[PDB]
DNA sequence: GCATCCGTGAGTCGAGG
DNA sequence: CGTGTCAGTAGCTGTCACGGATGC
RNA sequence: CUCGA
């Protein structure tokens, strides 16, 4: 669905093609990791804040 | 035998990576000083390796014993010797 | 081997708060 | 003194030129 | 904070 929205440009084709990792559930972690370091992360205290 | 003393350093290691990071945030909403949350962390889980009773039932959350020691401390900070100088 | 990023500097004097 | 169910900053980027150590 | 040259 990204590539869906985002097709008309390649500045974007070129973002999710550099992107480091895939899956709902492992952006959400790699989010959670860089926004409150030094806790567990959890799939839900993640989906949380 | 040593790895039975080397055990308990595991297990210290081991509730500083759940709760440590935890902990400092709630001391520093109630002080508001980093530096101080840093100086309250450090005083309670102290306390949680002089506890035994608090590190022994992994089934009963050691959290909420963490947040009440860290918030007695706070208040006590908050009487006499910060009342004149702060 | 080079783009990134860190750290440095940014008028003088005076009045009352 | 003892402490024990969720219990989680404010604030903020509306500076910039410039040089060189730091780093993928 | 605000002002004077």
């Amino acid at each position: 669905q990204i590539v869906e929205r985002f097709g008309f440009s390649e500045i974007m084709r070129s973002t999710l093609e550099k992107d480091n990792t895939v899956g709902t559930d492992e952006a959400l972690l790699d989010i959670y990791r860089k926004l409150r370091p030094g806790e567990p992360p959890t799939k839900e205290s993640a989906q949380t804040l | 035998v040593s790895g039975a003393a080397a055990a308990e350093a595991a297990l210290m290691r081991a509730l500083y990576d759940e709760h440590a990071a935890v902990l400092w945030r709630y001391a520093l909403r109630l002080t508001g000083d980093a530096a101080q949350a840093e100086d309250v962390v450090q005083e309670t889980l102290l306390r949680a390796w002089q506890h035994p009773e608090v590190i022994g039932d992994t089934a009963r959350p050691a959290r909420a014993w963490l947040f009440t020691v860290a918030r007695n401390m706070i208040i006590d900070e908050r009487r006499s010797a910060r009342f004149r100088n702060v």
